[PDB]
RNA sequence: AUUUUUGGUAAGCAGAACUGGCGAUGCGGGAUGAACCGGAAGCCGGGUUACGGUGCCAAACUGCGCGCUAACCUAGAUCCCACAAAGGGUGUUGGUCGAUUAAGACAGC
RNA sequence: GGCUUGUGGCAGCCAAGCGUUCAUAGCGACGUUGCUUUUUGAUCCUUCGAUGUCGGCUCUUCCUAUCAUUGUGAAGCAGAA
RNA sequence: CGCAUGCGCCCGCCGUCCGCUUGCCGACCCGCAGUAGGGGCCUUUGGCCCCCAAGGGCACGUGUCGUUGGCUAAGUCAUCG
């Protein structure tokens, strides 16, 4: 019903700089530099600056939106705090291989930008997949067949752990059965 | 951002109708689509949003104020007075003068124009000679 | 500055010749339609109620040492909204002459 | 009502129409892809089919029946002379395409490659490119000829060079008039191009410069023609009934 | 100011007779864009909902009602009845008006617009001028702000009049908010 | 759409973020009233409804075609200047000598070959998204299209735009400077005439 | 052909009642059409309409207004008319009847 | 060939039941809504100063309500099938 | 891109004549991007100003397509190198 005004204000951290321009969101912190494009939206983003105190808000508001527009204030506001997350923290997915007979053998290529998967199922196929930017993948020393994947991007780490896990998927066979793969098992901050 | 918005004491412009030209303060709404306008030579009445012009010019006065507190705000804020020194009104009042100038008034103007012209090639030749 | 070669005074506006007055399957060409430039509207076309016009044109011969051809015509009433005029002529325009040119003078003059 | 039986269609519906060539030369239709940071080399060649043979050879392939085992194999034999560069062309990108920007030709040129544009070369007067040749005598001239090389530097995006065959060379051939082609020059800058197209004017370009052994080629030509053919021979339609 | 709706006070009765000398006198509050039309569907209402028809009946009077403060905005309910593809339900509806008449010719067209129901399959059972407290819809409450504030989203550019209008233009509109 | 009715040799318009349709529908209008018009950068012309919509619009309209002789039409144009010819031909009698001579008076060019890159370039308002099209709402490039449907050009196109955009900002720069020593030549020539300005004051903006 | 109406699953089937129409009749509209809508006609000038229309084709607004729809099925687009149903949707938009709630409504801690 | 679709053919909805228990993995009684014109009927609008009347052979193209082949979801899918 | 005809052909200047024209009469005008923004000044993190259509600007624009003679600084337009 075209309500008048929906906004929502998040706070941000001393720690971190931020530029709005045209919504174009651009966020700096000690692990680097993140960008975002948020000119498929149209809402207004501002910067609140408290002279007094000296802190930073981000305002994201629309005006006579219906129901499906307002939804996006929140995506956006949830979009930018994951940025200052990743700026700050960072982001570390931990993937487990699963298997009944078969190991899986992995080989991390040079740089910790490349993956080599070797026996799955006891296949001769070699399956190869590389990092997306900003992401490097490790093999964990402390817990048995983990792959750990850092960045900056919840959603770049987040689809090279996806790409890792859909190029193992079993074929031709009852998948309740045979349960081998490699699988998302934790998501967190690196700090 | 949105260095304009619809308030109870904005002055907007008239940019349609018969109406065009003239300045009236919104003085309440009544929904997204239209407002109710006042001014001091016109009956207070609804208008929609489509045929105004936001201004720059705000007066502080309560909702549906009475004639005569309107008009005090109105001159308090000098409403007239800014609108016409403001470049936008002033566009207005330039287009109405344009198009009340008569035959030998154009001829004199060309006359002055032709003249500045004149001067102003020849000192801009010599400007860019130095 | 111009340098240029023509007339040196203009008293009169263009009109482009749309057509003719039509309906969607019937043609009558005892009218003409015209669009005269500067006028976007029946009100203004007011003031052009009556105005003398001249489609001039070229033809192969000479006539009184001139190739040069004039149909004489004047604007009747407004056409639409939109500032078109229908228009009488002595003899109905040619339909090669849509899309040209007509004068449109200032006489008979009521100012 | 639906065909009885199901076979494939006669014939391929991708080479029509089933006309004749509108050219005796084979024409290159596209070249390789252009990598510059190669050496510049010539992308084609032009030969004369001379006849086939048969060879025997041993044959390396592991996990075949033929493995170190003989094998009789046909072959044919091309005749290719080398080939006497006499001109390069510049070509520039533009939304409608590749258009020829200028043609820069050498100063000498043979009585062979002059054949080429002449219908009756003996009854004529031979006075092709008699007048280009005098650009190479006047000072301005060079000049000229340098200028328009470096324009064809600063603007061209494709370089092809002007060759034309030795063909006098085989006897066994009753032609005297040589076959012209353009080959594009693969590989390098523009400028790189242009200078190693310049600086082979007049200058023959051996088959082995551009081809070498156990490479996998194309060729390109006009097949054997035979004039009016019926259904039958020409599409492979069966034969109807005798009666 | 012109309304395409007014809204009348029709009063009839029955034809007087041997048995009912003075017959009781009816009175309705009808909208519609004539008096004529209002006197039709008052006859119409007379004879579905007290068997009194207009060939045996009388026509008393009519007058129109005015909005009394035409400059003053107002919030009015609207309690209706309209016909479906399917049924007749009813309806309860709220507007921001200076007049009822504005107020029910958005009513028609919301109707129309919303439910397809053309304006002879809908019944006007009440009207009211409505407090702004007691207000049920939304729509209307949004705008019960002492400081309402907002742009204008979306506006249209044209000129004042066709007079300067121009099928070609050297730039393009410059548009802010 | 009675015609602008204007007296010019041409007209060059600017089709950057125009709708197709209104766009063709103004355009044949003036050129059956006489007009001649040249448009340029055609491949900036936006489409309602998507990338996905027109392309299915498309693949639609590449599926007719004659069934014993395919090479007698429909003739189906990949490039987006081609594309707006036609749809402009689909609202002209183009079958007669009128709808002929109104076809032939038009000019469709990708991007903006000269000399047109130096003509002053005119916008239709009437077509213009900005004004059409209400943000949010899905459309497309008419470039972006054509390369999805078969045109092969669209990269040596950006690449002629961003060099003829340099030389343009290049241009605009030395017109500012000139502005400016206009400015300052018409400042230093203000005390000469003191009636011509007076005369003039009430007429400036 | 509207309405009434018989046989037949039905039919651009077959048969009846009243009136009108086509046949014997052009003309404007429904793109196109014997029956539909308008309207019936000597040869012309001017004015105004009927039905139907005013983005181009194509005469008349991209006219002034309010809402709904977004169709990744060829979204949809005007009596006859050139078809679509039962069942469904946590797509979205209005209404109706109920239940909990500042002695603090629902989900996670 | 045209109207129609009873008949033929091909789908859908509800859920009493079947399916070691479990309506819906896979089916769907009693009922009920549709689609199609490769069945056969019904009709008689076109053709009787004539449109060559079965089937096969040859040849092309088109449809999907998909037999196989490419990629997928589900199972009363351990594998295989 | 080559070559282009010995009462021939081609190019440039001057006088005259004819023919075609997509319709001369000031047939004047190159920024990009965006429209939930852009730009300038001042630079406090800041403040002020402009936009809100070429609805503008330019142009002896002034003389029978424009009378007879002479001078002519600067400016501008045209023609020729
Ligand atoms: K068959
Ligand atoms: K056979
Ligand atoms: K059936
Ligand atoms: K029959
Ligand atoms: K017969
Ligand atoms: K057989
Ligand atoms: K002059
Ligand atoms: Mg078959
Ligand atoms: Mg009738
Ligand atoms: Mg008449
Ligand atoms: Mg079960
Ligand atoms: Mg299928």
């Amino acid at each position: 019903m075209k309500t008048i005004l929906s906004s929502e204000t998040m706070d941000i951290p001393d720690g971190v700089n931020i530029k709005v321009k045209a919504k174009q969101i651009e966020v700096e912190g000690p692990r680097g530099k993140l960008t975002r494009n948020f000119k498929h939206l149209n809402l207004d983003f501002q910067l609140i600056k408290d002279e007094e105190t000296g802190k930073k808000k981000l305002k994201i508001d629309a005006w006579f939106g219906s129901r499906k527009t307002t939804a996006a204030i929140r995506t956006a506001l949830s979009h930018v705090e994951n940025l200052i997350t990743g700026v700050t923290k960072g982001y570390r997915y931990k993937m487990r291989f699963v298997y009944a007979h078969f190991p899986i053998n992995a080989s991390i290529s040079g740089g910790n930008k490349a993956i080599e998967i070797r026996n799955f199922l006891g296949e001769k196929r070699v399956r190869k997949v590389d990092m997306l930017e900003g992401v490097t993948v490790v093999r964990s020393e402390k817990v048995k067949d983990e792959l750990v994947l850092d960045g900056n991007d919840i959603e770049l780490v987040s689809r090279s752990a996806a790409l890792i896990n859909q190029k193992c998927h079993v074929k031709n066979k009852d998948i309740r059965k045979f349960l081998d793969g490699i699988y998302v098992s934790e998501k967190g901050r690196i700090v | 951002p949105f260095k304009r918005f619809v308030e109870i004491g904005r002055v907007a412009l008239v940019n349609y109708g018969k109406d065009y030209g003239k300045l009236v303060v919104i003085v309440d709404v009544i929904d997204q689509n239209r407002a109710l306008i006042d001014a001091p030579d016109m009956v207070r009445s609804q208008i929609n949003f489509k045929r105004l012009s936001l201004t720059d010019i705000k007066i502080d006065i309560k909702r549906i104020p009475k004639k005569k507190t309107l008009v005090a705000a109105m001159e308090a804020a000098d409403v007239k007075n800014k609108w016409e020194s403001s470049s936008w009104g002033r566009k207005l009042i330039v287009q109405k003068r344009r198009a009340s100038l008569n035959d030998f008034d154009r001829f004199k103007l060309m006359l002055a124009k032709i003249k500045r012209a004149g001067v102003v090639r020849q000192e801009l030749a010599k400007l860019k000679k130095e | 500055v111009k340098g240029r070669q023509g007339e040196r005074v203009r008293l009169y506006v263009r009109g482009t010749v749309l057509g003719y007055k039509r309906s969607k399957s019937n043609q009558y060409p005892s009218t003409s339609l015209i669009q005269i430039e500067g006028v976007n509207t029946k009100e203004e076309v007011d003031w052009y109620l009556g105005k003398r016009m001249a489609y001039i044109y070229k033809a192969k011969t000479k006539k009184n040492n001139s190739h040069y051809r004039c149909i004489w015509g004047k604007v009747c009433r407004p056409h639409g909204n939109s500032g078109v005029v229908r228009a009488k002529f002595k003899s109905n325009l040619p339909p090669k002459s849509m899309g040209s040119k007509v004068r449109v003078f200032m006489y008979p003059s009521n100012i | 009502s639906h065909r009885k039986f199901e076979h494939p269609r006669h014939g391929s519906l991708g080479f029509l129409p089933r006309k004749r060539a509108a050219r005796h030369r084979g024409k290159v239709k596209a070249f390789p892809k252009d990598d510059p940071s190669k050496p510049c080399k010539l992308t084609a060649f032009l030969g004369y089919k001379a006849g086939m043979t048969h060879i025997v050879r041993d044959v390396e392939k592991p996990g075949s029946k033929l493995h170190k085992k003989e094998t009789c194999e046909a072959v044919t034999i091309i005749e290719t002379p080398p080939m006497v560069i006499v001109g390069v062309v510049g070509y520039v990108k533009t939304p409608r395409g590749l258009r020829c920007l200028n043609t820069v030709w050498a100063q000498h040129l043979s009585e062979e490659l002059k054949r080429r544009f002449y219908k009756n070369w003996c009854k004529s007067k031979k006075k092709a490119f008699l007048k280009y040749s005098k650009k190479y005598e006047t000072d301005e001239g060079k000049k000229d000829i340098q200028t328009q090389l470096e324009k064809l530097k600063k603007y061209a995006c494709v370089i092809r060079v002007l060759a034309h065959t030795q063909i006098r060379k085989m006897k066994g051939l009753k032609q005297k008039k040589a076959h012209l082609m353009e080959i594009q020059v693969n590989g390098g800058t523009i400028a790189q191009k242009v200078d190693f197209a310049y600086g082979f004017f007049e200058k023959q370009v051996p088959v082995d410069a551009v081809f070498q052994k156990d490479e996998m080629i194309d060729i390109i030509g006009v097949t054997k023609g035979k004039g009016y053919e019926g259904v039958v021979t020409r599409w492979g339609v069966t034969r109807l009934p005798r009666k | 100011v012109t309304y395409k709706f007014h809204q009348y006070q029709v009063v009839g009765r029955a034809l007087p007779t041997e048995n009912d000398e003075h017959p009781k006198i009816y009175r309705m509050k009808l909208w519609a864009t004539n008096e004529v039309r209002a006197k039709s569907k008052f006859w119409y209402y007379l004879r579905k909902l007290k068997k009194v028809k207009k060939s045996n009946g009388q026509m008393l009077a009519i007058n129109e009602i005015f909005e009394k403060n035409p400059t003053k905005i107002k919030n009015y309910g609207i309690w209706l009845r309209y016909q479906s593809r399917t049924g007749y339900h009813n309806m309860y509806k709220e507007y921001r008006d200076t007049t009822l008449n504005g107020a029910v010719e958005q009513m028609y067209t919301e109707m129309a617009s919303r439910h397809r129901v053309r304006h002879h399959c809908i019944q006007i059972i009440k009207t009211a001028t409505i407090p702004a407290k007691l207000c049920k819809r939304e729509s209307t409450k949004q705008f019960h702000d002492s400081k309402i504030k907002f742009p204008l989203v979306f506006k249209k550019v044209r000129p004042p009049s066709r007079k300067l209008k121009t099928t070609y233009k050297a730039t393009r509109p410059n548009l802010f908010m | 759409v009675s015609g602008s009715g204007i007296s010019a040799r041409r007209i060059v318009v600017d089709a950057r973020h125009h709708m197709l349709g209104r766009l063709s529908s103004i355009l044949a209008k003036e050129l059956l009233n006489g007009q001649k018009v040249v448009v340029v950068r055609c491949e900036e012309i936006c489409l309602s409804g998507g990338l996905v919509r027109q392309k299915m619009k498309y693949l639609r309209f590449l599926r007719k075609r004659m069934n014993t002789k395919p090479s007698h039409g429909p003739i189906h144009f990949r490039a987006p200047s081609k594309i707006l010819w036609r749809t402009i031909r689909g609202m002209i009698p183009h079958k007669t000598k009128r709808g002929a001579a109104a076809l032939a008076r038009l000019k469709v060019y990708e991007g903006v070959p000269p000399p047109y890159d130096k003509i002053k370039r005119m916008v239709i308002p009437d077509a213009l998204k900005v004004l059409r099209l209400q943000a949010g709402h899905k459309y497309c490039l008419l470039g972006k299209l054509s390369s999805e449907v078969g045109w092969n050009h669209y990269d040596t196109i950006k690449e002629l735009e961003n060099k003829r955009k340099e030389r343009a900002q290049v241009a605009y720069e030395r017109r500012k400077q000139l502005a400016k020593l206009r400015v300052k030549a018409e400042k230093a020539a203000e005390e000469k005439l003191g009636p011509q300005l007076a005369i003039i004051a009430p007429i400036k903006y």
